[PDB]
């Protein structure tokens, strides 16, 4: 599996950067890293896919990047709705398919 | 427009057999792969199973390979998960999700774009 | 080449399934010259049709080829010893002659194109 | 046999890639007798040339065959949905007609003989 | 197509084993019309016989094909450098011409039907 | 009618080489698969090796894969087991048995129907 | 391997039921479960094969059954000759072929 | 006559990327396989990588499979080794060597007949 | 890997025998055992290949042999130049290719 920070703290208006570092076989071999937002009590939602690609209906405040075997999600202009549990997923191969990281609380 | 509705959750005893199901409406069900992802009550997400658009390529996480079985009916727009011999680690809220793989004639879909309400299985 | 041709036509199906190369090697070769040319061309076309049937089943270059098509007891409910140790291929062909096309259509399009699409989509992974 | 022949010629490329056996089964069959014999022999030679091209690409007995040849955007820069869900094979052939031989020479000699030599040298290990 | 045909007939066997497609592509194409039709039909039959020989050895769609048949020093006791870096295929064919059928019968029936039966019985497991 | 007679047992030193053998009479030896099954003096049965009817498919237990070699002569009606580099866990009474697999042209024979007298190997 | 009861105790005339529980890959995947009787001092003999099938020359008192990943051998009308060591075997796949269980003494 | 000259050694920090190289003169570079073998300062030799004569069959030791990459240019008579994510166990003097495998049209060459000067990598 | 003696001691004019014992999959399965001489400060040199075969330019004093899963290098007529670190290599298969043994000091 992947390692994600347990909690990230941000204040309104500034930026925050969650991270997801992995081994060389999942993130450093495949450019398929997705980020999901799960509000408390509801189901997850796709925020970022393919490292840097964004689904339609999602603001430009959510941005993705990757460096080496590490992936990063940057949320600019934090708002109340941004508070949620954030999980990173990576495609690890055709034997083991999808590895998730532990959640991350964002407190605004 | 896209809505996935899970049904069949319940309370099972260790070693029992359950059959989770997911209904879909709002898109062409036969042109997307479908996945099951579980969240334990106190832990994060974990991918369980994957089935292709046609329904003849099935992939499972190492833990549940011989026990769980994924299947889909593209005429009823239903996805199903048969879980035999449920152990104690299988307690979680299961989400049916759209994506995970794609056909050669489509672009890569290595992500889950649409999720479901959720269905809690306690065992 | 001709030696042993059809010599297992009165043998059991299993005993006759060990001489397939003998019968496979014997399938390929004025106004009389065009009649014989038409015979030779029809032999060539017939061999090509058989090989095309083998190739659309995933059975190219194979004299014995297993498939993913279950046997239906409606086609034949006989036990394996009856078929392979107590019957000849001629009697078998007499028995299944009215079921051959069903099997050939379950091999033609269902099994092979399904399997082939799945190999393509697994090669994607 | 003839049923469904060319019936996916106005369908999308993907929809038409599910009926390949229908068109593969329809490729094989006095002075008039020699003219018709010449037509039949040319059909046989044409089928054999196509199968030889498939076989020198590692694509024998295969209606769909993947390769190790990257696609060049110079040949076509269209996206997968455009090609497979928004185009027919006739339009595709019109578009790529002037690039076919480059692809066929990148399949003919580079990919297959390289791969085949590597399998021989791996079988040595 | 014709370019390079037989151009490695004076090269070493190894150097000539890298141009096999050039010679494989050159094997397929009134009273005069029937004489030429007979020539074309015999070329087709000859290609089909060669491909049938390849297919009964597990060598379909293969220009280089390894087998499970040990080489006998009685056939040839020469060292690998002598054969592949110091001889041409014409000289080789001259040397082994009286041993070809023994090799072809050790490939025809022993190796391939044994291997093929074993794959069937392993597919049973 | 069916009788299998093992021969070649003896006392070997750790690391030695032995050649067990089994003779058969009463049936068509060439139409059955044959297996070797060992019983240690104080423990139960353990399957060692399997050979098909023809003699060209050979299977071994994980422990003895590189060391042991099974072979059969369908003209002499003899089964043999070459055991190189015998370690201390290889002490047992070995039984040659009929069955374990079958040809495609016969029914499944996933069992041992006829066994032998036994041959004790101490090493 | 499989787990079998160390000993089973029976009295003449009644019935006894030895058991053999296994993992989901051997007994719960393949309906090939065989039971063998080894008298003290002699070699084993096939009693049951294919879970429920009986070789010729064996009385109907020996009966076999399977439920889930567990197999059961039932001996009715116990007699003196029934006293023996009983082993269960299962076909586990084409990589590992045959797994045996520990013996079981029957005392009549 | 045969001379192999390694270049590109240096001092790297854990997790860095280096590119070792080896030049050859005195023989037909395109008719031999090439290998990289490392000697740690206080331990013996260890085989790292192997590349065939043509340059399209590449083999690596279990430790360095995903990280190291071997490659060769038969026109420049140069062998190269790209090492990404260098850990602490990768400190050693690396030798480029001739041999390890051969083509089907040549005899077996399961040995290293010609070695290089050496290039020390400290990380 | 393989096991080689840490040091072997010899006197001029007599013979010495270094050894390399391995598992049944490397030395007892493949007749490809090579011996290398690394002088202090220089790079290795091929002394023996294919168990018993000797490269051109190497004296007959260096001789190789193999018995079972054990390989032996014998150096007759020891001289000052013979002092070096000696390593044995074996071809172990196509998954793991080459396994080396620890060095051996020869003191003459
Ligand atoms: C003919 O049948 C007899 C007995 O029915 C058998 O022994 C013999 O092998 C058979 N011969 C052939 C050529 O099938
Ligand atoms: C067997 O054939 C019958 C018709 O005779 C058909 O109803 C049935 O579905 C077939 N069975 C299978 C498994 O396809
Ligand atoms: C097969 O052939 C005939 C002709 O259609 C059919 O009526 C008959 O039932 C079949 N015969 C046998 C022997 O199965
Ligand atoms: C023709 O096109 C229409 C819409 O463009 C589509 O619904 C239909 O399936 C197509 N038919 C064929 C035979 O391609
Ligand atoms: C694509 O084609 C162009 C010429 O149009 C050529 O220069 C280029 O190298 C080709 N690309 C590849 C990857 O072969
Ligand atoms: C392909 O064909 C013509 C004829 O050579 C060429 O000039 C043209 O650019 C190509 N057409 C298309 C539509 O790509
Ligand atoms: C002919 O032989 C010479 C030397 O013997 C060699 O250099 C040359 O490549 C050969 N040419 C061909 C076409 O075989
Ligand atoms: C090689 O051929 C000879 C006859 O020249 C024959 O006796 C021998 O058995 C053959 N060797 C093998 C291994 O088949
Ligand atoms: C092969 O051919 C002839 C004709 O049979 C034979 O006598 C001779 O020994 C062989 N020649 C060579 C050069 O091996």
């Amino acid at each position: 599996a992947l390692t994600q920070p347990p909690s990230v703290s941000g204040s309104p208006g500034q930026s925050v950067t969650i991270s997801c570092t992995g081994t060389s076989s999942d993130i450093g071999s495949y450019n398929y890293v997705s980020w999901y937002q799960q509000h408390p009590g509801k189901a997850p939602k796709l925020m970022i896919y393919d490292v840097t690609q964004r689904p339609s209906g999602v603001s430009d405040r959510f941005s993705g990047s990757k460096s080496g075997n590490t992936a990063s999600l940057t949320i600019s202009g934090l708002q109340a709705d941004d508070e949620a549990d954030y999980y990173c997923s990576a495609y690890a191969g055709r034997q083991t398919f999808y590895i998730f990281g532990g959640g991350t609380r964002l407190t605004v | 427009e896209v809505q996935l509705v899970e049904t069949g959750g319940g309370l099972v005893q260790p070693g029992g057999s359950l059959k989770l199901s997911c209904r879909a409406s709002g898109y062409t069900f036969s042109s997307f792969a479908m996945s099951w992802v579980r969240q334990a009550p106190g832990k994060g997400l974990e991918w369980v199973s994957l089935i292709n658009d046609r329904g003849g390529l099935t992939f499972y996480v190492d833990s549940v390979k011989g026990r769980f079985t994924i299947s889909r009916d593209n005429s009823k727009n239903t996805l199903s998960l048969q879980m035999h011999s449920l152990r104690d680690g299988d307690t979680a809220v299961y989400y049916c999700a759209t994506g995970g793989m794609s056909s050669a004639l489509q672009s890569s879909k290595y992500y889950f774009d649409f999720w479901g309400q959720g269905a809690l299985v306690t065992v | 080449v001709f030696l042993g041709f059809l010599g297992a036509a009165g043998s059991t199906m299993g005993a006759a399934s060990m001489t397939l190369t003998v019968q496979a090697r014997n399938l390929l070769s004025t106004v009389w010259g065009i009649k014989q040319l038409q015979a030779r061309v029809l032999a060539v076309e017939r061999y090509l049709r058989d090989q095309q049937l083998l190739g659309i089943w995933g059975c190219s270059g194979k004299l014995i080829c297993c498939t993913n098509v279950p046997w239906n007891s409606s086609w034949s409910n006989r036990n394996l010893s009856e078929i392979w140790d107590n019957m000849t291929w001629l009697q078998w062909d007499k028995e299944i002659s009215n079921y051959t096309q069903i099997i050939y259509g379950l091999l033609e399009e269902s099994q092979n194109q399904q399997e082939k699409n799945e190999q393509d989509l697994l090669a994607l992974d």
